[PDB]
Order: structure tokens, then C-alpha cells, then sequence
């Protein structure tokens, strides 16, 4: 009941139908126009799918629980609940068995397959347009063909005298009328010759037919067709005990029982062995679903329909719409159909009907059948109301709308709100805000539970009144039921794993939901009219993990890299860097003064400082010398004057300023000193460390104080903007005007055509690019640091440099809808005002923009779908598969002897393959380290130029991956857990930026899809020496080998596509990794030329190198994560010669336990990540993806078992997620209470 | 093409839907002794104009947040 | 690829049902008064022989062989008559199938519907009065069809007798419609049926052909 393992799936035989079944459907009737009720073995019937309302008999005799099991004697129906009548199934007995249409229409057709037809033949067959011989007997029809043959030869000798006997009269018949009448006779003459031929082709016309009908005879064989059937019909009635032969589908079931199916599948074998060619290549698809009913226990008898189910009443339900109207389903017409069908060709066999009215009922039938299971299958389609094709059974498992992409995947839940965020600023980052209204409906039986449990509610029925009315008693209960009580806040669409949090809900008065603003950068959730869904965890286990995995003060870094992402962001951004910005010519600055005065500025305490700082005397940025005492001081100075003991009780002298220093008070009492105004890369690098170095509630509540403070002093930050405040830069008009005496020049030659529009055009757009640059220059030049621009901008706070130039001076370029450079620039800044001409060629870049960024997170959206349903399996399953394989990082710049830049995303945050041995051999890291930025420096400073880091990419795990080849995880900041879902982490991680990703989107999809290039670029397959032949518009590449023989040559070369800058030149030597012509290197190319390996670098390489590109930074193992799933595989050319078809995408280790031979042939394949899903291990997901009947058929007549080791698929059935808390290792944990806690009590 | 065109289309439509009507009605009815104002289907215009400001989403609900959302809409 | 797929196209959309059996009623040629009196004849004497053979195989007196083959003959005479007899009247029963085309049952079954309506007709057919086939089983044919369209054109069951006040509605609606121009009035399709003006409401809500839940509005 609770319980599940593997699923398995078959094709339901008759007797299984008939076994599920609980009655029969014989009756067209749906319901009764008066009582509205169900008519008795019609549709919806009470008696077989159980009673309609709960404990009800149909006519009304039992109505109470007392009476379980209790089968009323009146009617018949059982009193139970109402449930049933979801769960029982129907069935209808057919007087002709009909054949299922899912083995038929699909390409190929294998009950066609079976019984060795062409899918057309078959169709003639199936459908009434050919009789079909099941069993002649070869020596009963062989034995006495001698006497039949004769009595043959006599029946041919009979019409031949007949025939000799017509024409001699005709003959004497035209000599006796010449004779008689002797030009007039001579065409008279010519009518008696033309009427004897007429005999003579009459004649032989029969002969030919009874020739032809001896030869049928003769050559007769179990799957023969018969095209006309005036054959079969004189075969019919002679000839009465040799052969046998029906038309429709009852033949197809004669024909499977007479079967044997390994006859069939050793014929395959020598028909594979010796027919190599196209008889193997159509041998090989029949392999499979020959092959499958051996190894398989269902048969192939279930392929023909002797009774057909009968799906249950309320799936398609018959419910009164409002205002008199009936609402049904479409399924009702389709099975009334059937069953009208099916009771007329009842009556037909009952009256003894001629066999073409019955053959027609039973093709209509069939048609009917067919059409129910799939319409728009065969032909035309079914209508009812203004020709709109009804949906069968087929069509709600099938499309975008059926099932599994909408309907299995998400749906709208209860404990659940949705409202409009603000941002509240007061707030600690566990915590949240909820419109008390709207909290008290959605706790609305907890608050009822508590009500009820005091004496505040009377009775539960009163309790759920109060709570109606909302009266004053309730509130105080509300925050006893909500007492650290954590909620779900969710925001779609959900981008990465930080996109839903959960928070501990206070209560608001408002209507809005007051969320923190330090996950507004998680959620990407701007203030401007989005909304977010709130979720009430109901179990103890959904509360628990509520508080435990998806805390917000928890999950302060990204899946994606292990940055820090709840950080101050905007205003705590420009707040923080005034706060510790220290600025020279302040207020009671600490000047040191010289002989005459004291040094003034120096304070003994912070509180002192504040107190002059709360005074009109001194400004919070001022060189100040502060003694300090509470805050651990920086490495150095410790270092200096302390160096034993450290600094809780000790104090020291700083130069800084208060704002530091109180911002250095937020930061953990034993962190040491900051002394660096706070620009959100210093605050990334801070939280970063922080992070890294010490507990997530200390950087929790640091990061907390950090907003505090941040917003606090985001106000006395004095960031405003104004019109004198925005200031156009002196050397704009300058420089501008002195492009324009040039500009006149290019437009003069273009105006004249000396210079061509594109030369004119590139020598405009660059000069005025220079301009635009300029202008940027001028405005980072001129602009004061105190500038509230430059603060927003400067500090990192939001914008770039670009949004000032454009703000400040000019706009610059703008591009057409095409994508091309407009040749006139926007001369005027924003500040200054735009011309109706500029306004309206800015126009087309911002719509553009608006409608590329519309369609991107749609796309982005698609790419994200794509990359989970790939990833379904990619979960962490065991701690160790204990491998010494791992993945080559070089971790420096070749030496110093020059730090790699990348070395955060690629060796950091990973687990080590080898121990780190130098030059020497003085091994500075060994086995199981987590590589932080000690050891990475560490084993920087050790002097090697590389190291071989643990990854997924060799892992040699039976399912998913092992804990320790991962490397630690990111969410964490610890050894990555024996639960995790890495793979769909990886996924939402990759999947996230897409919409912030502005060469772009279109790589990253063909790479991650493995397709062919939009510039197919050659890679060396060999070593050698380059050689230029310039050839004719294209190029022509030669690479002259090493080892001897013949040089690598393709035809045409693109030119525009531009060759590989070592530079390419005539009598250079270039390596087997390096790619010919600047661009993309062909995955299948690579893969085939170099091994996987070096492919698993490339995609990596290549999927960063566009991230890098765009400013966002995901860790490479995410990626390798995808690339592993798409390298997993291997391709067949020909092997196996046991259930093994040639052409066939294999999985690995399944693929080496066969092929190793204890008591095959696979070369290494690059699939697409949709060709990866569609050649998915699992059945009901690759269903759920995309082609659902076409793989549920083979699904079935395969009998394939799904593990549900695939989250995807586990998702779909409403069971436990295998993947995180749901293995074994946690589902099973026996808590009790110590043996020492016990007896204490 | 503006209301009055897009009216005009669904007049057009409407009339040849009448068209089909009164080619049979004249053919089914005595000659001479017809009266077109007597045999005429009034139908098939009505319902072509009904049918346009029914549900067809060219016919909009009139965007009443103020008047300059119906001046733009 | 076009023209290929053209053919393709051409061959796939072959049999349609309706193509598929309109060949098969043009095969078996119709008969004229002479061979329906003969097949009649044949049938009825097949009947007489089995209900004469009934009294020797229930009763007793095992008959010589010649006798029994021949009687046996008759039979098989009279099963090949009303076989061939339904396999020639088959054009009648397409001919008023095609009146009742998209009245809630499909065009297909109608047919069939006529083709029982015609077997029994083939039963209680008497060739002594010698009424032309046709003539006597368009009551059968019509009867049958209008019984089947009856029950099974509509989801919900309604009575012939309570579906032809609601198809005779629809008529003299038409009618209505037709002549005055605008749309009748329940008060007034009352005085034409001459009924109570509270069921011809009652009526029309039966009359209210139920709708589908998968629709794109
Ligand atoms: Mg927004
Ligand atoms: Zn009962
Ligand atoms: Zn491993």
C-alpha cells in the first residue's frame, strides 16, 4: 500500500482485461433524462463501477455505514464509497475479436513485424479489403492433388468442347448466311469472324481464370494475400478440409496461436548471419520485437482484442453545468459507438446476416475501436459538434495538454497563499512578513487546533466560526501557532534552487507580503508589481526540512559557484561603501599636528567617537586613530604587538575611519580588521571568507547587521539625483564636434562614392564608437567621487560605466532592427534631451531588446526543461565507488617560475584523484582534500604548473554518482552529502542565467544539444606540418604527418570564417587538440578524431568560456555533470548476435557485462541531451518528455522495468523522491533516546 | 482596414451567406408570384454582424480604467 | 518528395468506410420482378423444408438419403436465395441512408440500421401479393433507421415518442423561421403543438445536446 519498488509494464490480454474487470457494458445509455441516474449495463452503471453517492443502492434500500461488503440482492450493486467509481474499470465482450491500432500505425508496424507483412498488406488484412489462409495442410492437400488435378483436367476439357462446339457453330452459322445470301455478305463475313473471336476470348479469358485458380491453388502459404477473391470464393466451397481462411483480425489471432516464436528467432539469427545487408538491416528491426516475447513472460496473443476495458465513469464524467446545460466527455460518444457497434453485430451473428454486412459491421467496428483508442490515427477523424476531432483515450496521454507536461508535473496546492512582496527592511534574513488577514487563512486549522486546545473556542465547530468572524482572541493564539513555524516562499518562474526560500512568518498588518531584501538578488524579484507564492509545511519531516535545507541563513551561497548571493545589493551597496569610504579634507580629522598643538582626532573608545560623531565635530569619513579593543585586529598588527595571546580583552591603535570601524563592529567579534571601503567585490570577497571560515548563523546574522547598518546609513549616504546633480561632461561637445569634422569626410566620400556604404559605415560607427568611448572617458574623468552617479555606478552598487556614459554626454551608437549600426550617433545625453529623429532610432534597439528579452526566458525556460529532464538521474547514491581516475586542472599560467584566473570554478571547491608530487617528490597534499584557497596556494607555492582534481567525469558508480568523486559541495561549504541531487543542482544552476545570458544563447543550446556547428571549423584528425594552397574564393588546408603517409585534405574552406590564430602560416607545425579555423569544432568530430576525454575538456572549456564572457560564473563540475550525462553511452556499428540489434544506442555497464564474455563490439558515442532523454534506461519519463505512444508501445510489448532510480519519473507517480532524503540510508533511521538520557528522563 | 471595413467583410460574408439563400429560394419558389420582400432571409446578415461583436477578437471589451485607456484602446 | 507524398497522400486516404462498401453493393447485380418472386419462392420453400425436416429430426422415421440430401439441398437453396436476395437489395437501403446525413448518428451505422430493418424484411416479405422489394422494405428501411436515430443519435435516452415532438420542433421551427422571418416563441410553438406552454420549455431542455469539457474558448 504505502510500499514500491520497480515498475513493469505489458500488454493487457483479454483473460487479464476481463480479470480486471468487476461486470460487462452492453447498453449505449449514458444516464436517464428524468431522475438522472444511470441505466442498468450502460455507461456510469452502478451495478459494475460501484454506486454513485456514497453508501447509496440504485433504488434505494441500504444507505447506512453499519452494512459493509453487502451486496444488495434488488439491483445488485455493492454499498461502498463513493471513490470506487475512479478506480473500476469496465469491460465490453466483442462477438469478433479486433485488433489494437498501437502496433499497427506505428513506424514500423510490429504486429506486421510478427507475422513478416508489409504494413499495407497487413492494413488490407486488419481492415476487410483481403481474406488471409492461417494453416494449409502441405501432404493432406499434396496426397490426393492427383484426382483433384484430374477432375481439373476435366472441368478444362468440358469448357474447351463446349468452346470448339460454339465456334464450329458459329463458323457453320456464317458459311450457311454467305451461302445463303450469295461486299454486303463479306462484312456480314467479318461480324461472324469478329463474334468467333469474341468466343475465342471468352475461351481463353476462362482458361487463363481456371490456369490462374490451379496455380493460386498450388502455391499456397500461411500470410498469403488475396487481391480480388472471386479465388477464394471458388476455393471456398471446394476444398472444404487443406485450408482455412478468415478476414479481419481473429485470422491475426489463429495466425499468433499457430506460432512458435523461437523458430522465428533462430530463422532471424542465420537470416542476420547469412543475409548481410538490406535483409539484415529489415532482420535487425525485427530482432527486437521478435526477440522480446522469449525473454519477456506476457505473450503476443494480447495484441488482439476479444473484450476492450472500459476506462472508469469519472475520468470522463457527465456533470450539469450551470444554467440547465449537460457537460460530458468525448469518450462517451466513442465507447457508445463501439458498444452500438459491437450489440448491432451481435444481433447480426444472432439473425445469420450475409458475411459482407457482418465483414462491413465488424470494419466499421474496428474503425471505431481504433478511433476510440487513437482519433486522427487512421484517416479522417471523428466529429460531433462543428467538425472538431473528439479526443480518445490516446489523445489524454498524449500532447502538451494530455497528460505528464501539465497535468502530472504541477498543480495548484491547499496551505498555500500567493500576495504582492514589498521589501522589509527591519527584518532578520530567517524572517519574513505576512499580511495578517491573509496568515490567518492560511493557518487556519492551526490557529483552530490552539483555540480549541485552550479554552478561547468552546467547540471546533465555534472555533471554525471565530476564526470566520476574525475576532480579537485569535491574534494572540496566531503568534503562539506561528512560533517558529517555518513557510515556503516560491516565485515563478523558478530559475535556480535559491529561487524558492523558506522563512519564519511574522505578522503584518497590510496586504503584502514583507519579504527580506537580501534574497530579492536569489529570487530575482524586483518591487514593481511581482508577486510570490507562500506554502504551508504540514508534516513534521516537511517542517524539519523546511528549517534545515531551505533556510534562507543557510543557503547564503549559490549552487552555481559557492559566491555568496544573499550579500548587500543596490542601496546596502552605496550605504556600506559611504559608511566606510574614507574620504581626505573632513570634519575633526586625526591630523598629528607638529611641535605646536596635539595630534586631535585620536579617540580612546568607539563610544567617544560617537559621541563626537553625534555632534556636529567630527564626520563619520575622516583618517581617525580609534583604540579598539571588543574587534580582533588585523594579521599583522596582532602579529606585532600581541603575537601569543590574541585580542577579545587586549586593545590597540588603528588609522580608519568610525564608519569602518562601525562596520567592522557588525562583522564576528574574533574576524580580523577590514580597513577598505566595502565595494560589492570587497563585500563578496569579505562574505566570501566569512563564509568559508566560520559558521552560516554568525555570516547569517553579520550579513543581517551588515543590512541593518547598510540601510541605516544608506540614508545619511546623501545619494540622491538631481538635474544639477547629473553634470554633462566639458570635453563632449569638444570631442564631438572635432568626430563630426571627420564624420563630414567619410559622409563627403560616401556622398561623392569614393568610399563604399560598408566602408563609409565601419570608418563612421568606429570613429563614433572612438567618440562614444571618449565621451565614457570624459565622464569618468570629470565626475567627482562624492557624484551620487558615480556612488550608484562606481561602487559596484547597480548600473556600469556604459549607463553614465549614456547618461552623461551621449547616448552613443544605436542599431537597427536588423542588428546593424545606425552611421548617426545620439549626439545628446538623457540630461540633455533627445531629438524626435535620435528618440526614434532609439526606439528600435529598446523594442528589439524588450521583445529578444520577452522571448528569452521563454527559450532559457525550455533550455532549463531540457537540461533537468536530462539530468533526472545524476543523484550522489553512495559515499565512495573508491576509483584513482580523475581529470587533469593546470591550476597556473605556466609558472611563475603567473596564477590561472579560473582556478575558483574549475580546482576549487573539488577533491583531489592523486597526492601533489614536485620536482623532488616532497608530496605537499595527499588523498581526500577539499582544495581551499590555502591548499590551492599551497600548492601554488610548492612550484606545479598542474594537478589531477576527482570528478564526476570518471566516476565509476553503478547508479548516479559516488559522494567523494564529486568533490564538496557548494550550498554546504562541507564535503558534498551521501543524498544529494547534484545533477538537477547542476541543472537549475546551468539553467538559471539563460535569462541574464545577452556568439550567446544559440552555442551554449548547440552545445548543450551536441548539434553540428553554424561554423564547421576541422579539427587535425593527424599531427603534421601546415601548408597554405590559396585557392580559388575558398581556402584548402594540408597537414603533412609525422609518422609518415598520406596528408589530411577537405575540398572547400570559408575564408570569412577566418583560420586559427603560435599564428597559422605557410611551414608551421601544429598538435592533434588544435582546431584549424577560428569558430566550433564538430563534438562527433572531436569525440571520433581525439577520444572523450578531450571532449569532456572542450564542451566544459567552451560552455565557461560564454559564462565568463557574460560576467555570471557557474563551477565547472556543474557543467561536467551535463557533459558526463551526454558522454554515457556507446553506439553498435554490428555485435552481439543475442537481443542485440546493429544501429543501437547501448548503455555502458549494462552494454561490458554482456560484451566481456565471463563464459559484443562498442565504439565511444556524443548524444544530445534531448537524443539522451528519448534514449533514456527509463520509459514512463521518456513518455513524459516527448513521442509518448510511440516508446509506451514499444514499452509494453518490450515488458521493460524502470528502477524509479530517475527523480523525473518518481516525481510523475506521487511517491518519494529517491534523490536527497528519500534513499534508504534516510528513509530508514531508527532514533531512540540514549540509555543515559533515559533513566535521567 | 478600420471599423467600418472590417464591418463591411462581415456585411460581405453575411450577404453571400443570403446569396446561397435566395439562389435557392428563387429556384424553390413559383415566378412572378414570388414578392422579394415576401421570400427574403434576414439570418444570415444579422447573425454574420452578431457573430463579429460575439466573441471574435477584433471586438474588444472597451478598455473603461479612464478615458484616455478608451482613446488609446 | 512533394509529388512522391502527393501519391503517398493519393494512397494512404484510400478506403474512407463509405468507398470501402459502396464497392461491395456494386458488385452483387439487382434483381427484376421474375428472380425476387424466385428467391422468395427459394427462402420460403427453404423454410417450409426445414420446418418439414424439424418433424423427422425431432420425431423419428430416419428417411432414405436422397430425399434428405435433396431437402438439405432446399435448404441450402433457400440460405443461397435470401443471401443472395440481401446481397442484390443493398443500393435501396445507401439511397435512404443518404436522407438521414449528420442527424446526430453517423452516416456508416445508418446502413447497418437499415440493413436489419432489411433482414427482417427478407423474413416477413410475401411474394403472393408480388409488391416490388423495394417499395414493400423502404417501410423496414425507414422504420429501422428512424427506430435506431431514435435511441442512439443523442448521449441521453429519450423515447421515439418524446423525440419526435422534438424533431417535428425542429420542423415546424424551421418552418416558422422559414415563412413569419424572425425566431417563434415558446407560447406560440405551444399553440402550434397545442400543448402546455411549460413543457415545450421542459422539451427544449432535453433538446440541449450536451457539451464537451476539452474545448478551446
Ligand atoms: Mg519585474
Ligand atoms: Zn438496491
Ligand atoms: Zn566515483
Amino acid at each position: 500500500v504505502n510500499f514500491f519498488d520497480e515498475l513493469r509494464i505489458g500488454l493487457a490480454t483479454a483473460d487479464d482485461i476481463r480479470n480486471w474487470s468487476y461486470g460487462e457494458v452492453k447498453k449505449p445509455e449514458t444516464i436517464n433524462y428524468r431522475t438522472l441516474k444511470p441505466e442498468k449495463d450502460g455507461l456510469f452503471c452502478e451495478k459494475i463501477f460501484g454506486p454513485t453517492r456514497d453508501w447509496e443502492c440504485y433504488c434505494g434500500k441500504y444507505k447506512r455505514v453499519r452494512f459493509k461488503g453487502i451486496i444488495c440482492e434488488r439491483c445488485g450493486v455493492e454499498v461502498t464509497r463513493a471513490k470506487v467509481r475512479r478506480e473500476r474499470m469496465g469491460h465490453i465482450e466483442l462477438a469478433a475479436p479486433v485488433t489494437h491500432i498501437w502496433y499497427f500505425k506505428g513506424v514500423p508496424s510490429r504486429l506486421g513485424y510478427l507475422l513478416d507483412l508489409a504494413p499495407k498488406d497487413l492494413e488490407k488484412i486488419i481492415y476487410f479489403a483481403a481474406y488471409v489462409i492461417t494453416s494449409v495442410d502441405d501432404e493432406m492437400r499434396h496426397n490426393e492433388l492427383s484426382t483433384l488435378e484430374a477432375e481439373m483436367a476435366v472441368e478444362k476439357k468440358a469448357v474447351e468442347d463446349q468452346r470448339d462446339a460454339d465456334l464450329e457453330a458459329r463458323a457453320q452459322k456464317l458459311e450457311a448466311d454467305l451461302a445463303e445470301l450469295e461486299d454486303v455478305r463479306r462484312k456480314v463475313r467479318d461480324s461472324g469472324e469478329r463474334e468467333m473471336r469474341q468466343l475465342r476470348d471468352r475461351a481463353q479469358r476462362e482458361l487463363d481464370r481456371l490456369d490462374e485458380i490451379w496455380n493460386t491453388f498450388t502455391k499456397l502459404a500461411p500470410k498469403q494475400l488475396i487481391v480480388d477473391e472471386v479465388l477464394y470464393r471458388e476455393l471456398q466451397d471446394r476444398y472444404g478440409e487443406y485450408f482455412t481462411g478468415a478476414m479481419g483480425a481473429e485470422s491475426i489471432k489463429k495466425l499468433i496461436e499457430n506460432f512458435d516464436i523461437d523458430a522465428e528467432a533462430e530463422s532471424l539469427r542465420e537470416v542476420i548471419r547469412s543475409g548481410k545487408g538490406q535483409k539484415k538491416l529489415r532482420a535487425l528491426k525485427r530482432l527486437k520485437v521478435v526477440a522480446a516475447f522469449q525473454q519477456s513472460g506476457n505473450s503476443p496473443m494480447g495484441m488482439v482484442l476479444d473484450a476492450v476495458p472500459v476506462i472508469p465513469p469519472e475520468l470522463r464524467p457527465m456533470v450539469q453545468l450551470d444554467g440547465g446545460r449537460f457537460a460530458t466527455s468525448d469518450l462517451n460518444d466513442l465507447y457508445r459507438r463501439v458498444i452500438n457497434r459491437n450489440n448491432r453485430l451481435k444481433r447480426l451473428i444472432d439473425l445469420g446476416a450475409p458475411e459482407i454486412i457482418v465483414n462491413n459491421e465488424k470494419r466499421m467496428l474496428q474503425e471505431s475501436v481504433d478511433a476510440l483508442f487513437d482519433n486522427g490515427r487512421r484517416g479522417r477523424p471523428v466529429t460531433g459538434p462543428g467538425n472538431r476531432p473528439l479526443k480518445s483515450l490516446s489523445d489524454l496521454l498524449k500532447g502538451k495538454q494530455g497528460r505528464f507536461r501539465q497535468n502530472l508535473l504541477g498543480k495548484r496546492v491547499d496551505y498555500s497563499g500567493r500576495s504582492v512582496i514589498v521589501v522589509g527592511p527591519q527584518l532578520k534574513l530567517h524572517q519574513c512578513g505576512l499580511p495578517k488577514l491573509m496568515a490567518l487563512e492560511l493557518f487556519k486549522p492551526f490557529v483552530m487546533k490552539r483555540l480549541v486546545d485552550l479554552n478561547h473556542a468552546q467547540n471546533i465547530k465555534s472555533a471554525k466560526r471565530m476564526v470566520e468572524r476574525q475576532r480579537p482572541q485569535v491574534w494572540d493564539v496566531l503568534e503562539e501557532v506561528i512560533a517558529e513555524h517555518p513557510v515556503l516562499l516560491n516565485r515563478a518562474p523558478t530559475l535556480h534552487r535559491l529561487g524558492i526560500q523558506a522563512f519564519e512568518p511574522q505578522l503584518v498588518e497590510g496586504k503584502a507580503i514583507q519579504l527580506h531584501p537580501l534574497v530579492c538578488e536569489a529570487f530575482n524579484a524586483d518591487f514593481d508589481g511581482d508577486q510570490m507564492a507562500v506554502h504551508l509545511p504540514l508534516s513534521a519531516e516537511a517542517q524539519a526540512e523546511a528549517r534545515i535545507l531551505m533556510l534562507s541563513s543557510n543557503n547564503i551561497l549559490s549552487p552555481a559557484s559557492g559566491k555568496p548571493l544573499a550579500m548587500p545589493r543596490l542601496d546596502m551597496v552605496t550605504g556600506l561603501y559611504y559608511l566606510t569610504t574614507l574620504v581626505e579634507g573632513a570634519t575633526g580629522e586625526y591630523q598629528a599636528a607638529t611641535k605646536d598643538a596635539p595630534e586631535q582626532g585620536v579617540y580612546s573608545s568607539p563610544a567617544e567617537a560617537i559621541m563626537a560623531m553625534d555632534r556636529g565635530a567630527l564626520s563619520v569619513r575622516a583618517k581617525i586613530k580609534v583604540r579598539l579593543t571588543e574587534l580582533r585586529p588585523p594579521t599583522d598588527l596582532e602579529a606585532q604587538l600581541f603575537e601569543n595571546g590574541w585580542k577579545p580583552g587586549d586593545a590597540w591603535t588603528a588609522e580608519t575611519t568610525l564608519g569602518r570601524v562601525m562596520f567592522n563592529e557588525l562583522l564576528p567579534k574574533s574576524y580580523p580588521f577590514v580597513n577598505e571601503q566595502m565595494h560589492k567585490k570587497v563585500q563578496a570577497r569579505i562574505i566570501n571568507d566569512l563564509a568559508e571560515r566560520f559558521p552560516m548563523i554568525v555570516v547569517a546574522q553579520t550579513v543581517d547587521k551588515l543590512k541593518d547598518a547598510g540601510f541605516y546609513w544608506a540614508t545619511r549616504s546623501g545619494v540622491t539625483v538631481s538635474m544639477a546633480d547629473v553634470l554633462v561632461p566639458p570635453q563632449k561637445q569638444e570631442i564631438l564636434e572635432r568626430h563630426e569634422a571627420e564624420a563630414d569626410a567619410i559622409e563627403r566620400k560616401y556622398q561623392r562614392g569614393a568610399l563604399n556604404h560598408t566602408e563609409r559605415n565601419e570608418s563612421l560607427v568606429k570613429i563614433w564608437q572612438d567618440a562614444t568611448e571618449e565621451v565614457g572617458k570624459a565622464l569618468e574623468e570629470f565626475y567627482p567621487a562624492d557624484n551620487p552617479i558615480i556612488t550608484i555606478v562606481k561602487s559596484g552598487a547597480t548600473g556600469n560605466l556604459t549607463q553614465t556614459r549614456t547618461l552623461a554626454g551621449m547616448k552613443g551608437l544605436v542599431t537597427n532592427p536588423k542588428g546593424e549600426f545606425i552611421p548617426r550617433p545620439i549626439k545628446s545625453s538623457f540630461r540633455e534631451g533627445l531629438t524626435v529623429l535620435e528618440y526614434f532610432i532609439n526606439t528600435h534597439g529598446a523594442r528589439k531588446g524588450l521583445a529578444d528579452t520577452a522571448l528569452r526566458t521563454a527559450d532559457s525556460g525550455y533550455l532549463t526543461r531540457r537540461l533537468v529532464d536530462v539530468s533526472q538521474d545524476v543523484i550522489v547514491r553512495e559515499h565512495d565507488c573508491e576509483t584513482e581516475r580523475g581529470i587533469n586542472v593546470t591550476l597556473a599560467e605556466r609558472g611563475p617560475d603567473i596564477r590561472d584566473a579560473h582556478v575558483e570554478t574549475s580546482a576549487f571547491a573539488r577533491t583531489l584523484a592523486t597526492d601533489a608530487v614536485d620536482a623532488n617528490g616532497n608530496v605537499i597534499i595527499e588523498r581526500g582534500h577539499d582544495l581551499g584557497d590555502p591548499a590551492i596556494d599551497a600548492l601554488l607555492a610548492a612550484g606545479i604548473t598542474t594537478v589531477k582534481v576527482r570528478s564526476v567525469l570518471t566516476c565509476t558508480s553503478a547508479t548516479g554518482v559516488c559522494a567523494m568523486c564529486y568533490g564538496r559541495s557548494m550550498a554546504t561549504g562541507k564535503l558534498v552529502d551521501i543524498g544529494e541531487a547534484v545533477g538537477i543542482v547542476a541543472a537549475q544552476s546551468i539553467g538559471e542565467p539563460g535569462t541574464q545570458l545577452t556568439g550567446g544563447l544559440p552555442r551554449v543550446q548547440e552545445l548543450f544539444e551536441a548539434r553540428v556547428p553554424r561554423n564547421k571549423a576541422p579539427i587535425a584528425d593527424v599531427a603534421g606540418r601546415v601548408r597554405l594552397e590559396e585557392s580559388d574564393k575558398f581556402f584548402k588546408i594540408t597537414i603533412v604527418p609525422d609518422d609518415g603517409g598520406e596528408e589530411v585534405v577537405y575540398d572547400k574552406l570559408s575564408k570569412r570564417q577566418r583560420l586559427r590564430v603560435g599564428v597559422l602560416s605557410d611551414g608551421d607545425h601544429v598538435e592533434v587538440g588544435d582546431q584549424l579555423m577560428e569558430g566550433a569544432a564538430d563534438p562527433h568530430e572531436v569525440l571520433r578524431v581525439q577520444g572523450p576525454r578531450e571532449v569532456q575538456i572542450h564542451l566544459v572549456k567552451e560552455v565557461q568560456e560564454v559564462y565568463r564572457a557574460q560576467g555570471v560564473s557557474i563551477h565547472d563540475k556543474h557543467i561536467e555533470v551535463i557533459v558526463r550525462q551526454m558522454l554515457r553511452r556507446v553506439t553498435i556499428i554490428d555485435s552481439g548476435s543475442t537481443e542485440f540489434l546493429p544501429g543501437s544506442l547501448t548503455e555502458r555497464a549494462e552494454f561490458e557485462a554482456e560484451n566481456r564474455r565471463v563464459v559484443a563490439a562498442g565504439r565511444p558515442v556524443l548524444m544530445g541531451i534531448t537524443k539522451a532523454s528519448l534514449a533514456t534506461d527509463s520509459w514512463l519519463s521518456a513518455a513524459s518528455f516527448q513521442e509518448t505512444t510511440r516508446v509506451l508501445t514499444d514499452a509494453a510489448i518490450n515488458c521493460r522495468s524502470d528502477k524509479l532510480n530517475g527523480l523525473k519519473e518518481n516525481v510523475i507517480i506521487g511517491k518519494l523522491i529517491p534523490a536527497g532524503t528519500g534513499i534508504s540510508r534516510y528513509r530508514n533511521i531508527q532514533v531512540q533516546p540514549t540509555e543515559e538520557a533515559r533513566a535521567a528522563a | 482596414r478600420t471599423v467600418g471595413e472590417l464591418i463591411q467583410n462581415q456585411i460581405r460574408v453575411g450577404l453571400s451567406r443570403m446569396e446561397r439563400v435566395v439562389r435557392e429560394r428563387m429556384t424553390t419558389q413559383d415566378v412572378e408570384a414570388i414578392t422579394p420582400q415576401t421570400l427574403i432571409n434576414i439570418r444570415p446578415v444579422v447573425a454574420a454582424i452578431k457573430e463579429f461583436f460575439g466573441t471574435s477578437q477584433l471586438s474588444q471589451f472597451m478598455d473603461q480604467n479612464n478615458p484616455l485607456s478608451g482613446l488609446t484602446h | 518528395a512533394l509529388r512522391q507524398a502527393r501519391k503517398d497522400a493519393e494512397l494512404t486516404a484510400s478506403a474512407d468506410s463509405v468507398r470501402a462498401y459502396l464497392k461491395q453493393i456494386g458488385k452483387v447485380a439487382l434483381l427484376n420482378a421474375e428472380e425476387e418472386v424466385e428467391l422468395a419462392k427459394r427462402i420460403e420453400a427453404g423454410l417450409y423444408a426445414t420446418q418439414k425436416l424439424a418433424e423427422l429430426a425431432e420425431k423419428g422415421e430416419k428417411l432414405p438419403v436422397q430425399q434428405r440430401r435433396d431437402m438439405q439441398w432446399i435448404c441450402r437453396d433457400g440460405d443461397r436465395a435470401k443471401n443472395h436476395l440481401l446481397e442484390a437489395n443493398l443500393r435501396l437501403v445507401v439511397s435512404l441512408a443518404k436522407r438521414y446525413t449528420g442527424r446526430g448518428m453517423a452516416f456508416l451505422d445508418l446502413i447497418q440500421e437499415g440493413n436489419l430493418g432489411l433482414i427482417r424484411a427478407v423474413e416477413k416479405f410475401d411474394y403472393t401479393k408480388g409488391y416490388k422489394f423495394s417499395t414493400y422494405a423502404t417501410w423496414w428501411i425507414r422504420q429501422a433507421i428512424t427506430r435506431a436515430m431514435a435511441d442512439q443519435a443523442r448521449t441521453i435516452r429519450i423515447p421515439v415518442h418524446m423525440v419526435e415532438v422534438i424533431n417535428k420542433l425542429g420542423r415546424i421551427q424551421r418552418e416558422l423561421l422559414q415563412d413569419l422571418g424572425r425566431e417563434p416563441t415558446p407560447e406560440e410553438l405551444a399553440k402550434e403543438m397545442d400543448i402546455t406552454p411549460e413543457k415545450v420549455l421542459e422539451i427544449q431542455q432535453y433538446a440541449r445536446e450536451p457539451i464537451s469539457l476539452d474545448q478551446t474558448i
